[PDB]
């Protein structure tokens, strides 16, 4: 009857589950690579942010000096 | 010279088995003793690592006749993902049995409904460069003005088994070498029980831009053994005497200042790496 | 039983979908971080030019009371 | 076990989903802050340029 | 066995997911620190904005 | 349509502060491409000039969960004249953040005795246009002193509150003063009502160039002040099509002049009648 | 330039008819050889499908006197959506009668209460071409999902209305729907404006081959709808130089591609965006 079809249904669903697992592997691999690139980008942006902050500091110092000179002119 | 091999092929649907027929090979090279050969043929299924069969040995013949048949216990559904390999070995009493020539037949192209039998010219066997040692990814960032070199050990993968009965206990040690001298020894943490360790650990060094082209950076992946000296899994080196992808990464680091460049590197055997170091 | 294998199959597919959401989430992460990276580049440009202009103004103000 | 591997994997997956979600929202906030800092930076360099102009005038005037 | 390949896949996927967990954590920490950093930078930005505006104001006023 | 929002509301009498609770929104429109929006909610007092609070941003979700609460330092006595506005916005990286949908709760209708939590459907945030059209005829006879305003019909009036309950009120104004207040019947459930209703007024030939006729189309609200759909004015200080119709009416005595007119916002009309 | 025309206009409410008065034209171009034209005036309703009336022909005169009037059986209520076109033609014996110059009067702006009579300068009847050129750069980054449109400049746009007030509006369209509406600044009095204005949009790498970018250059009119100078579209279903620029942009990521584009008529562009 549908016995054969039942067995082949079991095999089929097993296949679907397996290929599903393969898809999982590929997806977590891609996720992994994207994650690494993300981390490196975060590093770059981080160092950039540090240099920007130090830049703001230097701007602050220089502007303080200019402020002093303006108070001298006043 | 390319010899020929006559083979038979048929599938038994009743018992779910593959019938491999070794008839004869023709036009064989004048190897082994001068003027004649002693050829023995080894047949095996490529995906499977099951015990390899070998035909009888024939003494002193360039045109040997085996007329032997083998049976492979293989399901018909899984045969779609298999491939038959026939390799024509040679014989040497006091030497290593050099392989004369092999060839492979994809089972997906074979019609087992009709009895198959074909002549196939042999091809020179492919050679592996080494056992899979592994890869390691890290990023390189260099800023000339400050002279700081930031090496962020990102990760590694496909590392070779070291500890017996176990996978690995990997860690990374970076050596800043110059003039055959080890100067700075920095290492990462130990990631227990893994073949794909994750570090994401930043390191820093002092490197003036006047000496940037005269320094060597040795990234060494090792396995931790609880007792005894920790055996080294592999190692790579960038900088002076660097080749290929390493020199590529170094050049990328130089071409990109104040910016990190993440890259993968294929590990080589410790001996050859130590050899390439002047 | 077919029920057992089918349930196993269902749980497996659920795991696959969860990992898909995680995947899209990681890609989204990388994308956002990238765009932010470019915006950061622009900020850096503006800050540097600001440093230049500040330097000029400071130089002139210092040289004014001389 | 066979089912236990699936359960453990599922738990880990959903956990990483949560964490990563939190992180994505954090990167949204970061995006806002970066937009604001962008605007402030542009305005700042503009005003700095104007102050450079005024400084040039006052220097060329009082020296 | 195919179930063996399946289970192996499950194990590899699990480990990789754990790795993605660590990555996510370190990522989160860095993001947090950089957010704080952005806050500091914006504060300094407003301060320097104020100083520049006032200095330019007085500078323009001193014209004459 | 535009969606629902579940909100909480409670007043703390001890610390003299208002607690506004944002829980979660449901069934939100797709708005931006990729199949989902990036929603965050701005909540503010209707009359506060203070910075308006905003919730955290949620990435790609039509059903976001904020679970945030805001506090407004506001006296209980003065809260009666305030209304609360909750606006749902969509986050966009390189563009102006388009608002998903907002809605308002009158504080005079809120029972602060019980902790409030309710689902409320969002409303269309912004309208680009500023009402509808109305056709009527004008007849003036100098010798008799009769001003005949026959409300003919209307069309394309905006839906209020059911669909609408439109009706026409004619105000005879002079020197900024309302003299006669006439109204038409109500045509239930329609955006294009038909009246054909004749009205008559007393306008001496000494004051014909000194009168204002303000036709106002309104919608009836069962509870509260009946909201205004639109209004127009013809006669003295009249502009455009209105002035055209009036001048035509003056040039043609003992004869009706049928014309359409586009309704204008109540504010500008009330301002121009000063 | 092209000349002036003195016309009369009045509506008869009694007989329900429109009276169009052609008196005389002044300062007409020479057009045909021999030093003078042979003018006659065709007058017609803007929307009438009926035979269009024409005055008598005057031989060799730049300042002709017709003194003719035409009648259009048209209701006062339906006249609001019509415009009147007066076209001055030159008579030629063996050739196609070249039109000297035409002009149009919107009936919604006409006060029919007073008998109208006015001098109006003729306008250039026909244009052979169908707008102008505009240069901009395109940048797309798949990983970031950024679409950068930097409006660089424009040149040779046609004069509108003063000379012109050109500006650029960028419309991000998808599936025939307008998603984001961005606009540039206005460069006053110029036919070759310079902008150099950067814009950015969100375009996922799943939809990059499914988006349309419609750049429209318009002129600002102080009163009325701002007339369109021209418009182009790049991306999906894009043609010629546009498709070239888009395909080049796709082949070159993280890199800007600057290019010129010839503006097309609004009608054909709006038709092709269906
Ligand atoms: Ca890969
Ligand atoms: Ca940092
Ligand atoms: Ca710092
Ligand atoms: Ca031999
Ligand atoms: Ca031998
Ligand atoms: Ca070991
Ligand atoms: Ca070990
Ligand atoms: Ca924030
Ligand atoms: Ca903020
Ligand atoms: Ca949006
Ligand atoms: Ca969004
Ligand atoms: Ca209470
Ligand atoms: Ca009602
Ligand atoms: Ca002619
Ligand atoms: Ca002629
Ligand atoms: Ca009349
Ligand atoms: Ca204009």
């Amino acid at each position: 009857n549908e016995l054969e079809e039942m067995q082949r249904r079991a095999d089929q669903l097993a296949d679907e589950s397996l290929e599903s697992t393969r898809r999982m592997l590929q997806l977590v691999e891609e996720s992994k690579d994207a994650g690494i690139r993300t981390l490196v980008m975060l590093d770059e942006q981080g160092e950039q942010l540090d240099r920007v902050e130090e830049g703001m500091n230097h701007i602050n110092q220089d502007m303080k000096e200019a402020e002093k000179n303006l108070k001298d002119l006043g | 010279k390319l010899g020929k091999l006559q083979y038979s092929l048929d599938y038994d649907f009743q018992n779910n088995q593959l019938l491999v027929g070794i008839i004869q090979a023709a036009e064989l090279p004048a190897l082994d003793m001068g003027g004649t050969s002693d050829p023995y043929v080894k047949v095996f299924l490529l995906p499977d690592k099951k015990k390899k069969f070998e035909t009888k040995v024939h003494r002193k013949t360039l045109n040997p006749v085996f007329n032997e048949q083998f049976t492979f216990k293989v399901p018909y559904s899984e045969l779609g993902g298999k491939t038959l390999v026939m390799a024509v070995y040679d014989f040497d009493r006091f030497s290593k049995h050099d392989i004369i020539g092999e060839f492979k037949v994809p089972m997906n192209t074979v019609d087992f409904g009709h009895v198959t039998e074909e002549w196939r010219d042999l091809q020179s066997a492919e050679k592996e460069e080494q056992e899979k040692l592994g890869d390691i990814c890290f990023s390189l960032r260099y800023v000339p003005t400050a002279g700081k070199l930031t090496v962020v050990i990102l990760e590694a993968k496909n590392l070779k088994k070291m500890d017996v009965g176990g996978l690995s206990d990997p860690y990374v040690k970076i050596h800043l070498m110059q003039n055959g001298k080890r100067l700075k020894k920095k290492k990462t943490t130990i990631k227990k029980n893994t073949l794909n360790p994750y570090y994401n650990e930043s390191f820093s060094f002092e490197v003036p831009f006047e000496q940037i082209q005269k320094v060597q950076v040795v990234v060494t992946v090792l396995d931790y053994d609880k007792i005894g000296k920790n055996d080294a899994i592999g190692k790579v080196f960038v900088g002076y005497n660097s080749t290929g992808a390493e020199l590529r990464h170094w050049s990328d680091m130089l071409a990109n200042p104040r910016r990190p460049i993440a890259q993968w590197h294929t590990l080589q055997v410790e001996e050859e790496v130590d050899a390439m170091l002047a | 039983a077919l029920s057992e294998i089918e349930t196993r199959h269902s749980e497996i597919i659920k795991l696959e979908n969860s990992i898909r959401e995680l995947h899209d989430m990681f890609m989204d992460m990388a994308m956002l971080v990238e765009s932010q990276g470019e915006m950061i580049d622009r900020i850096e440009y503006n800050v540097e030019h600001a440093v230049d202009y500040v330097e000029r103004a400071v130089s002139d103000t210092k040289k004014a009371v001389k | 076990g066979s089912n236990r591997r699936l359960q453990q994997t599922q738990a880990q997956v959903d956990e990483v989903v949560d964490i990563m979600r939190v992180n994505v929202d954090k990167v949204l906030e970061r995006d806002q802050k970066l937009s604001e800092l962008d605007d402030r930076a542009d305005a700042l360099q503009a005003g700095a340029s104007q102050f450079e102009t005024s400084a040039a005038k006052l220097k060329r005037k009082y020296w | 066995a195919r179930e063996n390949e399946m289970d192996e896949n499950l194990e590899q996927v699990s480990g990789i997911i754990g790795n993605l967990r660590h990555m996510a954590l370190d990522m989160g920490n860095e993001i947090d620190t950089q957010n704080r950093q952005i806050d500091r930078i914006m504060e300094k930005a407003d301060s320097n904005k104020t100083r520049i505006d006032e200095a330019n104001q007085r500078a323009t006023k001193m014209l004459g």
